[PDB]
DNA sequence: TTGACTCAACATCCTTTGCTACAA
DNA sequence: ATTGTAGCTGGATGTTGAGTCA
C-alpha cells in the first residue's frame, strides 16, 4: 500500500535475508582481495615492472639507517615513494572509466535488478592481468594493483589496500534509489584500493595512494582517503579495510582510516554483535596465511592509541550501543553504577543551549540479575548477601536483585550407589548449565533417551534443560533428554541406538 | 555441496570478475537453499574451496 | 547542512511446569 | 462416559525511516 512506501523499511525476512547477503557478498570480495594479492606477487611480471626503477630512486628506497636522526631516513623513503608514483604516472598510458560502479557499493534495488539482465562479460584470466599491468592498460584498480606488484619488485613491504563494499545491511529501506546528478564524478572522488608501506624507521605504516588521490600521508588521526560527505558515502561506505602483504598476510586495517571506528563505522559492520564478531574472525583467520611479526605488535599499539584517542562522540545517535559507553539515561533499570564512580564525560547536546548529557564507562557499569535469573545461569546466593536494588514487575511484583559477587556456583548432591538422582517437585532434574549436572553424572540428550532409560528400568531423571514460550497462556518446560550416573552412560547409548527394537 | 559447474563460474567470477558478483551471488543463492546456513556457520570451509582447483 | 526531536509501525527481549468446557 | 483435549501468552523496550524544526 502508500503506507507500506511512507514507511519505507522492508520486511523482517528482507531485513535477514539482507544481512545474510551481506554476509556473502563480503566474503566474496575479501576473497577475491586474496587472490589478487597473489597475482601481484606474479615473478614473470615483476621482472619487468623491476626496469621501471632506476638505481638512484631505489636506493630511496632503501636509505642507510640514520642513528642520530632516524626521520631524515623517513625522509629519503618517502622521496622514493613519490619518485615512484611519478614515474608511474609515465607507465600507465592508458586509464579506462569504471564500466557499471567498478566495486563501489550497489543498492539492493541495483542488486534486485542484476539478475533480471544478463549482461556480456568479457573473462579476465590471469593472464590477461598480468599482460594489461605491463602494457599499462586498465581501469584505476588494476593501476594500483600493479604499482603495488612495482614496490615489490624492488622489494620494498608493499601491502594492497582494499576496502571493501557490499550492500548495506543496515539501510532497511524498500525504495533505495540514489541522485544521478553528478553520481559518477563523486564516486571516484576516493578509490576502492590504495597501498601501504612499511617505515622501519619510524616504525609505522605509510599510506599510498599514486594513482587517485596522488598522495603518500602518514595518517595520525585523518586521512586524505576516507571519504567525505553524504553524496560519497553513497557509493563508498568505509567499513572495512583490509590490507594483504607479500607473506599472504591479512589484516583488518580500518582502525587507521575511520575517525569513529568506535561510535560510527562499529555499527554498519557485521561485526556489531557477537556473532559477527566470531563469525569475521573466522573469514580473516582463513586469509591469513603466515606466522605473526614484531610488526604486527607495532601495528596493534598504533591500533591501541587510536582506540584511547577516539574518545566521547559529540552526538546522541552515536552513543546508542557504544562498545565503551553509555549514557546515563541508558544505563538499564537492572544495573548500578559501580561504587565510587562517577561519569567519564560529558555530551553537548545539539539544538539546546547549555544542555548537557552525563557520559558513563561500561566498565563502571554493573549488571544484576534476580535470585531465579541467577539460578537459570547455575548460581545460588551467598549466606547473608544483601541485594543491591528492588524493581517492580508482573501480575505489581518487587524482585530483589544481586551482583555477581553475591552469588556462589550451585553444586547439585551426588547420585547414590544405586545411581539415584535427587530431583525437584516434578520428579525432573533442572540443566541449564555444565556446572548443574552432579559430578559423578553425565547428561544425555535425545528424543528417546528416556524411552530407553525406562525401557533398561535403571535410575534415572529427565532433565529439563530450557523453557519454550509459546502461545495460549502458557509456558513450557523444555524436557530435552536423560541424567544418569556416568557408569551407564554407554548402557543407555546402546539402547537408543536401538530404539527400534523396544 | 556444489556442482562442477557453478564452482568453475565462482571461482572465475571471484578471482577476474568481481563485477559479476551480484547477479552470480543472486542466482546460486536461490538455487542452493542450504548455502545461506553454511556460511553463516562455516565461512571457513566456503573460502578454502573457493581457494582450492587453482 | 546539522542532529535532536517526535511519530508509528514493527521487532525483540523477558517471561521460566494451566484452566475451562464439553464430547464420548 | 467423570477422561481426553480444543481453545484461549503479552508488555516493556529497542529499532527503523520520514518528517519537522531550529
Amino acid at each position: 500500500d502508500a503506507r507500506r512506501t511512507s514507511r519505507n523499511v522492508c520486511s523482517n525476512e528482507e531485513r535477514k535475508r539482507r544481512k545474510y547477503f551481506h554476509m556473502l557478498y563480503l566474503v566474496c570480495l575479501m576473497v577475491h582481495g586474496f587472490i589478487r594479492n597473489e597475482w601481484i606477487n606474479s615473478k614473470r611480471l615483476s621482472r619487468k615492472l623491476s626496469n621501471l626503477v632506476p638505481e638512484k630512486v631505489f636506493e630511496l628506497l632503501h636509505p642507510q639507517k640514520d642513528e642520530e636522526l632516524p626521520l631524515r631516513s623517513t625522509r629519503k623513503l618517502l622521496d622514493g615513494l613519490k619518485k615512484c608514483m611519478e614515474l608511474w604516472q609515465k607507465h600507465w598510458k592508458i586509464t579506462k572509466k569504471y564500466d557499471n560502479e567498478g566495486l563501489y557499493m550497489r543498492t539492493w534495488k541495483e542488486i534486485e535488478m542484476s539478475a533480471n539482465n544478463k549482461r556480456k562479460f568479457k573473462t579476465l584470466k590471469r593472464s590477461d592481468f598480468l599482460r594489461a599491468v605491463s602494457k599499462g592498460h586498465g581501469d584505476p584498480d588494476i593501476s594500483v594493483q600493479g604499482f603495488v606488484a612495482m614496490l615489490r619488485a624492488c622489494n620494498v613491504n608493499a601491502r594492497l589496500i582494499m576496502s571493501c563494499q557490499p550492500p548495506d545491511f543496515t539501510n532497511m529501506k524498500i525504495d533505495t534509489s540514489l541522485n544521478g546528478n553528478n553520481a559518477y564524478k563523486d564516486m571516484v572522488k576516493y578509490p576502492i584500493f590504495w597501498c601501504e608501506v612499511w617505515d622501519k624507521f619510524s616504525k609505522k605504516w605509510i599510506t599510498v595512494d599514486p594513482v587517485n588521490l596522488k598522495t603518500i600521508e602518514q595518517v595520525r588521526l585523518h586521512s586524505k582517503l576516507a571519504p567525505k560527505g553524504v553524496a560519497c558515502c553513497e557509493r563508498n561506505m568505509l567499513r572495512y579495510v583490509i590490507a594483504y602483504d607479500r607473506k599472504y598476510g591479512c589484516r583488518d586495517v580500518t582502525r587507521r582510516y575511520a575517525q569513529w571506528m568506535n561510535s560510527k563505522v562499529r555499527k554498519r559492520r557485521i561485526t556489531k554483535d557477537d556473532f559477527g564478531e566470531k563469525w569475521f574472525r573466522k573469514v580473516i583467520t582463513a586469509l591469513h596465511h603466515r606466522k605473526r611479526t614484531k610488526i604486527d605488535d607495532y601495528e596493534d599499539q598504533y591500533f591501541f592509541q587510536r582506540d584511547e584517542s577516539e574518545g566521547i562522540p559529540d552526538s546522541v545517535q552515536d552513543l546508542k550501543n557504544h562498545p565503551y559507553y553509555v549514557l546515563e539515561q541508558d544505563i538499564k533499570q537492572t544495573q548500578i553504577v559501580k561504587p565510587g564512580c562517577k561519569e567519564c564525560g560529558y555530551l553537548k547536546v545539539h539544538g539546546k543551549v547549555g544542555k548537557v548529557l552525563k557520559v558513563y564507562a561500561k566498565r563502571d557499569i554493573a549488571d544484576l540479575k534476580s535470585a531465579r535469573q541467577w539460578y537459570m545461569n547455575g548460581r545460588i546466593l551467598k549466606t547473608g548477601s544483601r541485594c543491591k536494588k528492588v524493581i517492580k514487575r508482573t501480575v505489581e511484583e518487587d524482585e530483589r536483585l544481586y551482583s555477581f559477587e553475591d552469588t556462589e556456583l550451585y553444586i547439585p548432591p551426588l547420585a547414590s550407589a544405586s545411581g539415584e538422582i535427587t530431583k525437584n517437585t516434578f520428579g525432573n532434574i533442572e540443566v541449564f548449565a555444565p556446572t548443574m549436572i552432579p559430578g559423578n553424572c553425565c547428561l544425555v540428550e535425545n528424543p528417546v533417551a528416556i524411552k530407553a532409560a525406562r525401557f533398561l528400568g535403571v535410575e534415572f531423571a529427565p532433565a529439563v534443560t530450557s523453557f519454550k514460550f509459546e502461545r495460549g497462556s502458557t509456558v513450557k518446560p523444555v524436557l530435552s533428554g536423560i541424567v544418569v550416573a556416568k557408569w551407564l552412560r554407554e548402557a543407555i547409548e546402546t539402547a537408543i541406538d536401538g530404539i527400534e527394537f523396544i | 555441496g556444489l556442482t562442477v559447474e557453478d564452482l568453475l563460474s565462482l571461482r572465475q567470477v571471484v578471482s577476474g570478475n568481481p563485477e559479476a558478483l551480484a547477479p552470480l551471488l543472486e542466482n546460486i543463492s536461490a538455487r542452493y537453499p542450504q548455502l545461506r546456513e553454511h556460511i553463516m556457520a562455516n565461512p571457513e570451509v566456503f573460502v578454502s574451496m573457493l581457494l582450492e582447483a587453482v
